[PDB]
């Protein structure tokens, strides 16, 4: 009777633990490589991250100079 | 003034026998108290202890000991009967462990 | 930090004033306006990491 | 001083620390300390008295070298490149000479003589404004050159700015002062983290902005600038008291508390970086804030002191002024820990 | 500055205990001067003589302090023929603390002087072995 | 001699004199901008010598 | 060291760009939301204390309005956290798939094969 | 004359509230961890004919 | 597991919201449900955890210490009304609302599947019983009493901090289960030396470990009933249940490190225990006491063998309900003669006499006798030492002998001999204080019943 009223079978812990050990798995896979994805991007800085910012060519002015060597 | 300051003088502690001879020293209330004390009473002793350690005795096996044994005497049964040794030094099958190629 | 107001706004406060190849008075040019016009068209877009080497 | 023009002042400062976070030229960033500073003098000389005029002169001295230090890193950067643009600061000396320019202006150590000196001679809302409002502009420009920093130089004199707020704070009864020793803590917690992350300065800014203007209204709420001074307040005014306790608590950076979340992040950014030895320091040495915090609670909350007669006739007056922000503040102050994921809004 | 840790560092452990003593001296010197220097700045002598004789007293005492325990620390490290041990910069440590008590007479300050620099100089062993670093550049 | 004073010697007691000391030594300034400014000329030659010049 | 402020295609001042209306927004009975909600009642309930009003009682109007603020600035401050972290996963995603040779797939190996020291507790 | 007896005791269905909000809170989260119901190697069950899910 | 948790965040409004005159009676009431429905947590598994959540899971070792939290949560609200009386309204229920936060943070802390969520708790557990000692303590050292609780905590527990975040850069995960699964040993580097030591001395504080002790007399005699209560019973096994989990990542490093604190808890233990024979305050004895049982526990986990494992869960069960009766039984006659002298009152047996079989009854199941589950818990650790190193029942043998001295030392000072003539003002025992005995011991015995429930997941 106090299993049938208070209590669920062991597939239901059973198969909620594979669940929980999939995602915790899963996040600690994705930890470690986001780590290695910033190292190798703060390393090079030829991905989105860590861009800093350089001149703008826009504003360069493309005219004649008083002096033709510029 | 040859004081420090101004200040009550320290108070003499209440006797709760004093005012109420059956007092069960919960509170100064008559009527409260007696509440107070049924109440500790009913839900300490009678519900919590008694009815806990009922529900905590007839806990059914989970912990899978019944089954351990019942589990344990079929495969004794089984080994007696064929002549197998009844437990083995090794638990995982060697055909599925691969030893290192050299041990120079 | 940086608030980038004049870029939203699209207002030039003062970015006309931060490099020598940019729109000078009468068209006149600074001393060494080839060189940073080179710099800058190579260090473009790439970002800072990239363009120090 | 006219309303209009402590109106006027009190724009002008912001204007000039909003025109150092918005420019891209160095000349305007300079413009902008020179003008924020301008202003600010006649703010902590608004009551005038012998002790807020030797405060404005230190002040001044101070920020006026830091000031000239300041433009002379600017000029020798552009000799070595013509750039006026803030940016990877292209020169080593100049960049040196940049980072003890914004370090004196920050108040770090060494150059922290100053700061409760004029925090002790100036008001407690002037007290509220300088080390509140003026920690933003040098903090945005130094989140703005990172990327050039030394990091031997500034973790050299963040970890002092550390130690020397713990042990100064420790000798203080006056309020203003442990107030200044512990920005003084605060400001060398923020620029720590600096050359490893600058979201995780933006938040210790915000929390640390969050509980100063939470302490500096409930000392404004009770006229207090002493520990014997607030240790009357329980007689007049016990739920402030209480606040102010649980405020202290939350400034020692116990969980879970808020001011528990930048220490924390700070420290877990220092190790992924390899960095184990300095956040162990770190957090060594802010238990002497906690100490003095919990000593001050000790005086005020904690216990109650013996009060004076004439306190009876406070009893039958109430507080006419009433800070809007403070209950609001206060909550920011103590309970936002659970929140912590949100900080991915600041980069 | 650098140049003089570099001094120090390039000599093997255990060899050359006159030059590696020399190296602390040095830098023991050093770190007396600046001690010196803030300590006159923040605390007038209030006489010339007085001020040079504060600095000499903070220089010698630096020196001292740097100079034995380079020589300790050499001598233990070769005659137990036991390089990248961090006992032998324990006993320098210690024997640096003791000159120090010494120097101030004062037994208290000499024994937790022996203590905590022992410590410490270990550490900085066990760091150097390790790989430890005090101001880590910034990776991720 | 063990729980009561020598116990309580090493960590609590001499950690309390110690920080109580640097205190002193830290707060005890007589508020003169000439002794802290000297200090902060020493403190820029110090930093342009042993950070700057080694870059 | 910033990491996000230099990405490309990124407004200055914008707080959430047209992007970020791709994701699935926060339900209304986010728990994080009833978080801020509880910290505007909070923040009613310090607002009568300091007062000196009856605590529970005094402002309905004032209680309301404080939990609807604090309410309403937590459903945007969720959006654009749950856009930034998006961003980053995204990336980071990108960039594996970019650059296969430095996130190489090696060969599994089965606990069989792989020799483990053991260390008995004695 | 209830008004002034639930008045006063009003707060004691607070507590079996909480602990009933509590069980469907429990419930709510144990909905959420499905992804292995019926999967497992060691459970894994040819439906009945008329049941839909091994558990809930 | 939220069907226990919102009980008591619902505990916290009822309280705030009672009659001024009926807090005690709802909170007592509520709390005792409360402790039932955490009953049903011992139906564990044989082979893992109950996994509720993401977040939260119950596992053999952690489930007898929330049964024992929820039970104790009634026993200090009987216990602190009576010297509470002349309180205002306000001021009682901010000490009901400091007790029900303890209790809050105590039941999340002893579930987290996280180890830096564990972390964050088990340290805001500090603030409540700081807040507690410090103003509702009677007299003056309290203040001191709070700061040596406070440092001395923090001083260990920082460190540890930083270890936790380091781990999570190198395994990716601080969740327990995964911890255990993916399970790598340490090599004897200093670097591993260094992150053993930040990840056992804040547990070992928290024990406390000998010669790290010296916070835990000031704090537990300064601390009002209930502040010393919760002290004993349960914040101690805070140390010890951290140190159970975190050793499984600390192999095989633990055989080389543990032996200092293998010696200093065994020659501490006889310290500790030579200590309690002359002492004149009758707080600090039991203080000593749960000393020296602690230190017992902590070479019980630093031996690391599962005899040693459910010795050391049985054992730190039977204390926290020893400890806390013991706490109470003394404050009933401070109560009375508003002193903590061991000598003042004498002969209280002849005053008082089913006070006298409480008191025999508490120093009985302090000497451990069998079967009582103190002794259980004991000779489960013996045996495990002595298989680790057939000397160690010279020392443990030592203090089997002087525990029970000093405990009836106790006891033949308190009781017998003739009553203090000028003592005049001993008034009959309440049937407040006859029921916290009760309520204190009956369960011990009930447990004795049935052992298995408190013997860890080793069983
Ligand atoms: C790009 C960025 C870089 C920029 C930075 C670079 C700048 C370079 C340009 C400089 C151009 C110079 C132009 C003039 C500058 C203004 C000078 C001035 O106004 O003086 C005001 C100042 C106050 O004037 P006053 O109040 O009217 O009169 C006060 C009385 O004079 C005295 O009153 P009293 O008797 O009551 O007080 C006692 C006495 C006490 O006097 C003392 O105690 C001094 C004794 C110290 C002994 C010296 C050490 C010996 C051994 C060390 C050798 C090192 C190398 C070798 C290695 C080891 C060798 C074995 O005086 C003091 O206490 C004052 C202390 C000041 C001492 C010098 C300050 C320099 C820093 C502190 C160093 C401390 C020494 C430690 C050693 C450090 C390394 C050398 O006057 C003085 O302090 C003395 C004159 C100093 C001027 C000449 C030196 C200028 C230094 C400039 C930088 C170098
Ligand atoms: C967790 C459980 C509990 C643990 C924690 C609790 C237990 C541990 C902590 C408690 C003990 C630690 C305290 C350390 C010493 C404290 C000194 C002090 O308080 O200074 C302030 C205090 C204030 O003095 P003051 O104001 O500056 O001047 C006025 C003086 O009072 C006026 O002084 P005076 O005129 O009366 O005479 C003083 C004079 C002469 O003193 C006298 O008048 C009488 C003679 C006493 C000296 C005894 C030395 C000869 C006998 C020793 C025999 C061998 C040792 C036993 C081992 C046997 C091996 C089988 O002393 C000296 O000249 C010093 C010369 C150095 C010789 C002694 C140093 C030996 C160090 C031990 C080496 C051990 C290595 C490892 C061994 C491994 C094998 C087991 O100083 C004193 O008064 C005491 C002076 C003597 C202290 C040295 C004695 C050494 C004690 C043992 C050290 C080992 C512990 C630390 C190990 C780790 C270190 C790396
Ligand atoms: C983690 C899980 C969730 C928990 C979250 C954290 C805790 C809750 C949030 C915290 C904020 C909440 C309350 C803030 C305002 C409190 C201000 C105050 O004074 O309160 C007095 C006020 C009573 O004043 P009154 O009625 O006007 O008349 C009495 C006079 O005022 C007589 O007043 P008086 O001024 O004359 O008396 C002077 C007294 C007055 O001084 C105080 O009252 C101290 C209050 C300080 C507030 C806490 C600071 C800011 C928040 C930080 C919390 C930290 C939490 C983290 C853990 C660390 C612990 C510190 O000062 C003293 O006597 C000094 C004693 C020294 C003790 C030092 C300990 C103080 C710190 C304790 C903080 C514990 C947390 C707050 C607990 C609630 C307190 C009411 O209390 C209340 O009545 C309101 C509390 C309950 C309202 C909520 C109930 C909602 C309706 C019930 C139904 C529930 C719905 C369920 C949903 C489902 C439907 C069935
Ligand atoms: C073994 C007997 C079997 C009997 C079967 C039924 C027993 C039911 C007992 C229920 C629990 C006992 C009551 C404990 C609370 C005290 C109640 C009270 O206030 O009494 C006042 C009440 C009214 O009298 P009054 O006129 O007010 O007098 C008050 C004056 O202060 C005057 O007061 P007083 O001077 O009368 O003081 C009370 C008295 C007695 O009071 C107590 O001390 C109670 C605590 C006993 C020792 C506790 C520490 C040891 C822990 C052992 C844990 C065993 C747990 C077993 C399961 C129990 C579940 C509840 O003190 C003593 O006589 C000295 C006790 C020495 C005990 C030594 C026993 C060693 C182990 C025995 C073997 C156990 C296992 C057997 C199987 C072995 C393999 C075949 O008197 C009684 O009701 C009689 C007291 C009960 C004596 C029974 C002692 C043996 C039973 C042990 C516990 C039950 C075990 C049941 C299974 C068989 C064992
Ligand atoms: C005042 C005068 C006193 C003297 C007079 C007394 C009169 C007699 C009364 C004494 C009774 C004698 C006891 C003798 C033993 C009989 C009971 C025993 O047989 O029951 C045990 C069962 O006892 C219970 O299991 C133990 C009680 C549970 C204790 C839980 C405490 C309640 C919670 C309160 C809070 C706890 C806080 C501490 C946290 C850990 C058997 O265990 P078990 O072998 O299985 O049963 C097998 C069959 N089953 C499984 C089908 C049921
Ligand atoms: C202790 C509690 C701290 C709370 C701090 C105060 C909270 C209230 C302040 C309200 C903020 C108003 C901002 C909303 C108006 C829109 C402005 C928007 O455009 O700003 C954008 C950015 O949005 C803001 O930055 C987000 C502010 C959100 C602050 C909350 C985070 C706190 C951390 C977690 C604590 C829990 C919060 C609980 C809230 C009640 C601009 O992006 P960008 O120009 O490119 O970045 C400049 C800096 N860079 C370039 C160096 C990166
Ligand atoms: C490198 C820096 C390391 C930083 C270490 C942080 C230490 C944290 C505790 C700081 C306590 C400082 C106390 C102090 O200095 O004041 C001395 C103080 C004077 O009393 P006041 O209250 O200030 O004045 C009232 C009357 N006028 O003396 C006392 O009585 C102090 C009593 C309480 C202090 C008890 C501290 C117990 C802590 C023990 C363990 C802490 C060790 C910390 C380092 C661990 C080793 C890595
Ligand atoms: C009231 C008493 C409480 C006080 C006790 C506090 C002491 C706790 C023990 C010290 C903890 C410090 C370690 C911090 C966390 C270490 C984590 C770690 O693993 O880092 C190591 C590095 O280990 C360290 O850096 C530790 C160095 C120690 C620095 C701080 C010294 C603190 C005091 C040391 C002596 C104290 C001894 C214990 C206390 C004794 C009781 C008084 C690996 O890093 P990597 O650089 O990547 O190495 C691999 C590649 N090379």
């Amino acid at each position: 009777w106090i299993a049938r009223t208070f209590y669920d079978g062991p597939e239901k812990n059973y198969e909620k633990t594979m669940a929980i050990l999939q995602i915790e798995a899963e996040k600690a896979e994705l930890r470690l490589k986001e780590l290695e994805v910033r190292r190798l991007m703060r390393a090079r800085g030829d991905g989105p991250w860590y861009q800093y910012p350089t001149i703008d060519k826009a504003l360069i002015d493309h005219s004649p100079k008083t002096t033709p060597d510029n | 003034p040859t004081i420090r300051l101004q200040e009550d003088p320290d108070p003499e502690d209440e006797n709760l026998y004093e005012k109420n001879p059956d007092s069960h020293g919960y509170d100064k209330d008559p009527i409260v108290d007696l509440w107070n004390m049924r109440v500790v009473f009913f839900f300490g002793f009678s519900i919590v202890l008694v009815l806990g350690s009922t529900f905590v005795a007839y806990l059914p096996d989970y912990r899978m000991q019944e089954w351990a044994r019942r589990e344990a005497e079929r495969l004794v049964k089984y080994r007696e009967a064929n002549g197998l040794p009844l437990m083995e030094s090794n638990c995982f099958d060697p055909n599925k462990i691969q030893l290192p190629e050299d041990e120079d | 930090p940086f608030f980038d107001v004049q870029k939203r706004l699209g207002l030039d406060l003062d970015r006309w004033m931060t490099i020598q190849s940019a729109e000078q008075p009468h068209k006149i040019p600074g001393r060494c306006h080839a060189f940073e016009k080179e710099w800058i068209e190579c260090a473009h877009g790439i970002g800072g990491i990239r363009a120090e080497k | 001083m006219n309303p209009i023009i402590y109106t006027t002042l009190i724009m002008t400062v912001m204007s000039g620390t909003m025109l150092v976070m918005i420019s891209s030229h160095w000349l305007l960033i300079w413009i902008g300390f020179e003008m924020n500073l301008l202003a600010m003098i006649p703010v902590l000389m608004k009551n005038f008295n012998p002790r807020a005029t030797e405060a404005a002169t230190k002040y001044f001295l101070t920020q006026a070298t830091a000031s000239m230090m300041l433009m002379m890193a600017i000029i020798i950067n552009l000799l070595y490149s013509g750039q006026w643009t803030i940016t990877k600061m292209f020169n080593p000396v100049a960049m040196t000479m940049m980072t003890m320019a914004l370090a004196m202006k920050l108040g770090l150590s060494p150059f922290h003589f100053w700061v409760p000196e004029v925090t002790q001679g100036i008001s407690l809302q002037a007290g509220l404004l300088l080390l509140t409002w003026q920690k933003l502009a040098p903090l945005s420009v130094l989140c703005q050159i990172s990327q050039s920093i030394n990091p031997n130089l500034m973790l050299t004199m963040a970890m002092l700015s550390i130690l020397i707020g713990g042990w100064g704070g420790l000798n203080q009864t006056q309020l203003r002062k442990i107030m200044a020793y512990s920005s003084i803590a605060h400001m060398g917690w923020m620029t720590a983290v600096l050359p490893y992350n600058t979201t995780m300065t933006i938040l210790n800014l915000l929390i640390y902005i969050t509980m100063t203007l939470a302490m500096f209204m409930l000392l404004i709420h009770s006229s207090a600038t002493t520990t014997l001074s607030l240790s009357h307040t329980w007689n007049k005014m016990p739920v402030i008291t209480s606040l102010m306790m649980v405020t202290l608590l939350s400034m020692g950076g116990l969980p879970p508390l808020s001011g528990f979340m930048p220490k924390w992040m700070i420290i877990q950014e220092m190790t992924k970086n390899e960095s184990i030895i300095m956040p162990t320091l770190m957090a060594m040495t802010a238990l002497l804030n906690l100490y003095f915090y919990m000593r001050l609670a000790y005086s005020s909350s904690l216990t109650m002191f013996p009060s004076t007669n004439n306190m009876k006739m406070k009893w039958q007056f109430e507080h006419t002024k009433q800070m809007k922000l403070l209950p609001t503040m206060i909550v920011l102050s103590t309970l936002v820990l659970p929140m912590t994921p949100a900080l991915s809004s600041l980069n | 500055a650098k140049t003089l840790l570099h001094k120090y560092s390039d000599i093997p452990e255990g060899t050359e205990c006159h030059r590696k003593a020399y190296a602390s001296t040095s830098i023991g010197g050093a770190t007396g001067l600046i001690v010196s220097a803030y300590s006159i700045a923040l605390k007038p002598p209030a006489s010339f003589l007085e001020g040079v004789a504060r600095t000499g007293r903070y220089t010698f005492t630096s020196a001292a302090i740097g100079a034995i325990f380079g020589l300790t620390s050499c001598i233990s490290a070769q005659v137990r023929e036991k390089p990248d041990d961090p006992l032998n910069y324990f006993i320098g440590g210690c024997a640096g603390g003791l000159t120090l008590g010494a120097r101030t007479r004062s037994y208290g300050i000499g024994a937790a002087a022996c203590a905590y620099m022992g410590l410490t100089a270990a550490l900085v062993k066990m760091g150097q072995l390790e790989g430890w670093q005090v101001f880590a550049e910034p990776k991720v | 001699l063990l729980d009561l004073i020598w116990l309580e010697t090493i960590l609590p007691k001499t950690t309390s004199f110690i920080q109580m000391k640097m205190s002193i030594m830290v707060s005890n300034q007589k508020g003169l901008i000439k002794l802290y400014f000297l200090s902060f000329l020493i403190t820029i030659m110090i930093s342009m010598t042993l950070f700057n010049y080694h870059e | 060291m910033t990491m996000m402020s230099g990405r490309p295609g990124r407004v200055p001042l914008q707080f959430l760009p047209n992007e970020a209306r791709s994701l699935p927004p926060p339900k209304l009975t986010d728990p994080r939301l009833v978080y801020m909600g509880f910290l505007g009642y909070c923040s009613g309930l310090i607002d009568n204390a300091i007062r000196r009003r009856p605590v529970v009682s005094a402002g309905l109007h004032r209680q309301l309005l404080y939990v609807t603020s604090f309410v309403f600035f937590g459903y945007y401050l969720l959006k654009r956290q749950d856009y930034m972290y998006a961003l980053r996963d995204h990336d980071m995603f990108a960039y594996v798939k970019s650059h296969p040779e430095d996130f190489p797939e090696k060969d599994k190996k089965t606990y069989g094969e792989i020799l483990e020291e053991f260390h008995p507790v004695r | 004359n209830v008004l002034q007896i639930v008045r006063d005791h009003w707060v004691h269905i607070l507590v079996p509230v909480g602990f009933v909000f509590g069980c469907y809170l429990d419930r709510r989260s144990d909905e959420k961890l499905t992804a292995f119901r019926n999967k497992s190697l060691l459970f894994k069950r040819e439906l009945r004919p008329n049941e839909e899910v091994t558990w809930k | 597991m939220l069907k226990i948790i919102i009980p008591t965040t619902m505990l916290l409004p009822m309280t705030w919201m009672s009659k001024h005159n009926m807090i005690w009676i709802n909170a007592t009431v509520h709390s005792l449900l409360i402790s039932l429905i955490s009953l049903s947590l011992l139906n564990q598994l044989g082979e893992n955890s109950l996994n509720f959540s993401l977040t939260f899971f119950s596992d053999s070792l952690s489930a007898p210490l929330l049964v024992l939290t929820t039970w104790l949560l009634p026993l200090m609200l009987m216990a602190s009304q009576s010297h509470l009386s002349k309180e205002t309204t306000t001021r009682k229920k901010l000490y009901i609302t400091m007790l029900i936060l303890l209790q809050l943070f105590l039941i999340m802390t002893f579930t987290a599947t996280e180890l830096i969520l564990f972390y964050i708790l088990f340290e805001a557990t500090l603030v409540p019983t700081l807040i507690i000692i410090t103003r509702w303590g009677n007299q003056t050292e309290r203040l001191n009493a709070g700061l040596y609780f406070l440092f001395y905590t923090l001083a260990g527990s920082l460190p540890l901090l930083v270890a936790l975040v380091y781990i999570q850069n190198t395994t990716g995960s601080l969740n327990f289960l995964i911890i255990h699964y993916w399970s790598h040993p340490l090599s004897n580097s200093w670097s591993n030396i260094f992150m053993w030591l930040a990840c056992i001395m804040a547990f070992m504080v928290k024990m406390p470990l000998y010669g790290l002790h010296l916070w835990l007399p000031k704090a537990h005699v300064e601390a009002p009933i209930a502040g010393s209560m919760v002290l004993a019973a349960v914040l101690l096994k805070l140390g010890g249940y951290g140190m159970m989990r975190i050793t499984t990542i600390l192999n095989p490093l633990t055989n080389y490190m543990a032996y200092p604190f293998l010696m200093l808890s065994m020659w501490g233990m006889i310290m500790t225990s030579s200590i309690c024979l002359r002492q004149t305050d009758l707080k600090s004895l039991i203080a000593y006491s749960s000393v020296s049982h602690m230190a017992l526990v902590i070479v019980a986990i630093m031996i690391q063998t599962p005899w040693s494992f459910m010795g050391a869960t049985a054992l730190m069960i039977a204390h926290g309900l020893t400890s806390s009766m013991l706490f109470c039984l003394a404050n009933t006659n401070y109560e009375r003669v508003h002193s903590r002298t061991m000598i003042l009152a004498r002969g209280l047996q002849t005053l008082l006499p089913l006070m006298a079989t409480w008191w025999l009854v508490a120093s009985l199941t302090n000497l451990a006798l069998p079967p009582s589950i103190n002794l259980i818990g004991e000779l489960f650790i013996i045996t495990a030492s002595f298989s680790w190193s057939n000397i160690t029942i010279i020392l443990m043998g030592m203090n089997m002998m002087i525990t029970a001295l000093y405990s009836l030392y106790m006891l033949i000072t308190t009781q017998r001999g003739k009553y203090t003539h000028h003592i005049n003002n001993i008034k009959p025992s309440f049937t407040r204080e006859n029921a916290l005995m009760a309520l204190h011991i009956l369960p011990l015995l009930l447990l004795t019943l049935n052992p298995k429930m408190i013997l860890g997941p080793l069983y």
